[PDB]
């Protein structure tokens, strides 16, 4: 779909409010970003070595 | 202070009979001691109600 | 050449009916003209109590 | 040949793969105790009217009594009475006597609850879904001549099986009919049954039970549950005088003796699983109206 | 997520004619007998015997038709739903029920460890979808038939889209928490704050 | 609309509704934990008792059936007939033939412990092979089928429930109606 | 005779099958309406 | 009780008049009608139902 077009956009919802509650509770700043794929991540052999 | 057999099996082990010809239930416990032929009837279990 | 055959009174399989006069069997028929092939058996009338 | 050739010629010991049991297999080798119920199978694709008549006579007698108290509805109340069983809105007669009006009210209340009970009885008849049975079993008249019935149908088995030996010992003429009715592929025979290239099929029981339990649409029809069939089982064949036979039979009855065999039956088997006509009763309607016009032709001659 | 009525019409068009013939045998008379039969067949002296016979047969015919229309509409509804994972049309599937899951999801690994799910695994490896909205749009346009996913996401999708309907089974009752590193100082107070949200209605506020 | 609702709730009252008089198999939890009413039983000293004794989680049934172990099966039939019993674990075709005898005797839906009846034998003996050969020769022909026809296979609108009381009430109300007409005679 | 606008009473009464209409149009229309009432 | 005391101390005061001891005793109290509702762990009540 999009091989190279990366922008900052507005993310919100349930777990975003959870992260805002945790940053409101615990003393830390935070960086929010997406993942480079559309996948969780599974244990798989890479096709070299 | 011993587990021993009764009934048709207990009288067969005593030699009072020669061959049990009866609807004899086939299981593990009887096959340890006596021999079985190939069965004539095949059925399971059920519950009788009114 | 003669085998002792023990049995128990099974309600669909083993029918124990008293003799007619003395050690004889009333040779009754079935619905297909087959006489009921009875046999002489020996046993008690009741249990031990 | 096959597994019997492997065991009898001592190239193996036993066959965990399934096998039927007949006399010559008991001659060449020795089987174990049976562990699963597997025979063979064939797959294909009163006084209410009397007491109401008595009550009709009671209503006619009370109408005669109304005529005696307080001039054409003496015995002519039958048409009013069995016209008002059904609430037809037919102009019959308006009785001046209060006794006849109360009696017709009781009769009509009984008729309303009668037709309500009849609707409930038809719903109870709707509960019982009928299942027609073309072949009753192995003693069918269809197993005498397929052209005795008007379509000459067709059925067979798998090649080189012991079911063919059972046929050749039981029905050599039906083996000669099956000579034109042979097949090769089991799923090919399934496609022949679905598309219509085959009518019936004889095989073992539980294999067809498992193939029908996952058959989509559930259009395949069995015959009973193994009633008029060979009534056999599956076992493991061992050599004549094998040292393992006693321990194997004890282990098989142990696996029966704890539901572990039943657990594997539950695991490996899934035995799951109509229009607007009542033409039996409609043919009864035609027969009763023919009887009614016969009675009218009887009453014409007077 | 009838023809039998035409037979009844032919029969009553015989019945009215033979009733007027029986009236002509032993006596606007023709139209009077016709309109009397019009009153009879719809429920609006020898001929009156066949009249009461046909009235009884007319009521038993319309009662049987009420019975079998109720039969055709009551019992013919609930055979449409899917019986979940234990469906033999999914345990032993075909090219008809199209069911799938998200490509590289842990649900696929959960099905892969269970060695009695290899048939569904080889079914669903043909339709591994990237995102959930792919599966939503594909089942929305009848290009799918089922989808395997967690509960509350599909509950929210059923709340948004009324045509999307989940099933009745609720298996593998698992939990979602917060993915973490290895041994790290950000471990204890995070779970403490989550459980502090659990003890009050802040989880219910998020609901 | 009231008499149509009466038709509707009588259809709700006698057509679809059915109380669980049966057990629907061994996996009924009401017999897993019994009481004074739900009485299950077996024949005294049978292999069903040993098979349930090997069951490590059904020890409740093994310790409960000792109150109700019976000598003969006819004792069990007469006990469940006289409402002393409420369940009875037994082999299937025996109770099927008894259902052919007595119509009230009804089996259950589930079918478990699929076992077999054969012929009891001694140890190593010269009468071991030929008995099994004769039994298998009986299985290959229709001799087993003929023995099934003699014993196994051979077995043996209404509106009388809530309208027979209506029949009695209508037949009784005629006399009271004629009595009220005698009251009208006393007036007239 | 007086069933000009008074046919509402007997019309809704024949919905439930509880004056004889002399008109042929009346008989056909009441028959269609009563057949619809039966299926209703 | 601790969750109620962190949520509703007033309803804890109402429950001070509404206490009980036996779990199956409160079950029998629900059977007879001596109690309108009962707050308890969910799966145990599912097994009891
Ligand atoms: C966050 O985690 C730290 C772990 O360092 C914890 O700090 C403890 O705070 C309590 C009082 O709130 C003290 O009794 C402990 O001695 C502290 N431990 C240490 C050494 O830090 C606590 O769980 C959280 N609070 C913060 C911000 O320190
Ligand atoms: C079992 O029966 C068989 C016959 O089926 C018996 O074997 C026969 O013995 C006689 C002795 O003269 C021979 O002439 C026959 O040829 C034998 N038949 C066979 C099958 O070879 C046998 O004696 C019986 N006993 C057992 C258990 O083997
Ligand atoms: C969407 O992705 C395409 C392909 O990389 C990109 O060209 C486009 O600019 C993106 N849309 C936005 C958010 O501008
Ligand atoms: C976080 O910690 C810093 C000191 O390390 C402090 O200045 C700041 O106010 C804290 N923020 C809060 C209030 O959590
Ligand atoms: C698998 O092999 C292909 C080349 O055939 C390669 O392009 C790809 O990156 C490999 N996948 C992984 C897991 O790295
Ligand atoms: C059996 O025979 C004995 C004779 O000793 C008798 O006392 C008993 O009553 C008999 N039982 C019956 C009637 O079966």
């Amino acid at each position: 779909g999009s091989p190279r077009h990366t922008v900052p956009q507005c993310c919100y919802g349930f777990c975003i409010d959870l992260l805002i509650k945790l940053a409101r509770t615990m003393n830390f700043t935070y960086e929010v970003h997406l993942v480079a794929d559309g996948k969780f991540g599974t244990q798989e052999r890479v096709n070299n070595s | 202070n011993k587990k021993e057999w009764n009934g048709m099996m207990g009288e067969l082990l005593s030699g009072q009979a020669d061959m049990i010809v009866a609807p004899l239930t086939i299981n593990n416990e009887r096959a340890q001691y006596i021999e079985f032929s190939k069965p004539f009837k095949y059925q399971g279990l059920t519950i009788l109600v009114k | 050449t003669r085998l002792k055959i023990v049995t128990i009174h099974q309600e669909p399989f083993v029918y124990v009916k008293p003799t007619m006069s003395d050690g004889t069997c009333k040779e009754e028929f079935t619905v297909n003209g087959d006489p009921v092939k009875k046999v002489i058996c020996t046993g008690p009338n009741d249990t031990s109590p | 040949n096959g597994m019997i050739g492997e065991v009898v010629y001592q190239r193996a010991v036993m066959a965990v793969g399934s096998l039927t049991i007949n006399e010559e297999r008991s001659e060449v080798v020795d089987f174990s105790v049976p562990f699963v119920e597997t025979g063979i199978s064939v797959m294909v694709s009163a006084s209410v009217w009397v007491m109401m008549f008595v009550m009709l006579l009671i209503v006619s007698a009370i109408a005669v009594f109304v005529f005696e108290y307080f001039s054409f509805t003496i015995g002519k109340a039958i048409w009013l009475l069995w016209g008002l069983v059904f609430n037809n809105s037919v102009p019959v007669q308006n009785p001046k006597g209060t006794t006849s009006k109360i009696m017709v009210s009781v009769w009509a209340f009984f008729a309303v609850i009668f037709l309500a009970s009849y609707t409930a009885n038809l719903a109870a008849f709707m509960i019982q879904e009928e299942f027609v049975d073309q072949v009753t079993g192995l003693s069918d008249k269809k197993f005498q001549r397929p052209h005795d019935y008007s379509p000459p149908f067709r059925f067979g088995t798998v090649p080189a099986g012991s079911t063919e030996r059972n046929i050749r010992n039981n029905y050599p003429y039906m083996h000669q009919y099956m000579t034109r009715f042979n097949q090769r592929g089991v799923e090919d025979a399934l496609v022949s049954l679905k598309t219509g290239k085959l009518d019936a099929f004889i095989y073992d029981a539980a294999v067809l039970n498992y193939k029908a339990g996952r058959d989509e649409g559930c259009k395949l029809v069995t015959i009973g549950s193994g009633y008029i069939f060979a009534t056999t089982g599956y076992g493991i064949a061992l050599q004549k005088g094998s040292p393992w036979k006693r321990q194997i039979d004890l282990a098989l009855l142990q696996f029966v003796g704890d539901g572990e065999m039943e657990e594997l039956e539950t695991l490996w088997l899934t035995g799951i699983c109509s229009s607007q006509l009542d033409i039996d009763n409609m043919a009864g309607v035609f027969y009763m109206l023919a009887a009614a016009m016969a009675l009218s032709l009887i009453t014409f001659i007077w | 997520k009838s023809t039998l009525w035409l037979l009844v019409g032919l029969s009553v068009h015989v019945v009215a004619v033979m009733l007027y013939l029986l009236d002509r045998f032993s006596p606007l008379t023709l139209s009077s007998a016709m309109w009397f039969s019009w009153g009879v067949l719809l429920n609006s002296f020898s001929a009156r015997i066949l009249g009461m016979v046909w009235a009884g047969f007319a009521m038993i015919i319309v009662a049987s038709y009420t019975a079998n229309l109720a039969a055709f509409l009551v019992l013919d509804r609930p055979e449409e739903r899917i019986t979940g994972i234990n469906d033999p049309r999914l345990r032993n599937p075909s090219d008809k029920f199209i069911y799938a899951t998200v490509k590289q999801s842990s649900v696929d690994i959960y099905f892969r460890r269970q060695v009695e799910l290899s048939t569904m695994y080889r079914h669903m490896e043909k339709h591994n979808y990237e995102s959930a909205a792919e599966a939503i749009q594909a089942v929305r346009d009848n290009k799918l038939h089922a989808f395997i996913w967690d509960s509350a996401v599909l509950e929210f999708e059923a709340s948004q889209k009324c045509d999307l309907v989940t099933t009745g089974e609720l298996f593998f009752r698992s939990g979602f928490g917060i993915g973490m590193r290895k041994d790290s100082p950000w471990k204890q107070n995070v779970s403490l704050s989550i459980l502090k949200s659990h003890e009050n209605g802040f989880m219910e506020d998020l609901d | 609309i009231i008499v149509a609702s009466y038709t509707a709730n009588l259809a709700a009252f006698l057509v679809l509704d059915r109380p669980e008089e049966r057990i629907t198999g061994i996996n009924d939890p009401r017999l897993r934990n019994p009481s004074d009413k739900f009485i299950y039983a077996t024949v005294k000293q049978s292999s069903v008792d040993i098979y349930f004794r090997r069951q490590v989680e059904l020890s409740t049934m093994y310790r409960h059936m000792e109150k109700h172990n019976y000598e003969s099966a006819a004792e069990a039939i007469q006990a469940v007939r006289d409402n002393k019993l409420h369940a009875f674990i037994w082999d299937s075709a025996v109770l099927e033939f008894e259902a052919s005898q007595k119509c009230d005797l009804v089996t259950t839906g589930e079918l478990f412990f699929r076992s077999g009846f054969g012929i009891g034998m001694r140890k190593d003996s010269p009468w071991k092979q030929n008995v099994s050969l004769s039994i298998l020769k009986s299985h290959e022909n229709g001799f087993m089928e003929d023995l099934d026809k003699t014993w196994v296979r051979y077995q043996e609108t209404l509106t009388f429930e809530n309208m027979a009381g209506v029949f009695m009430l209508v037949a009784g109300g005629i006399v009271a109606g004629i009595f009220l007409i005698f009251i009208e005679i006393a007036y007239k």
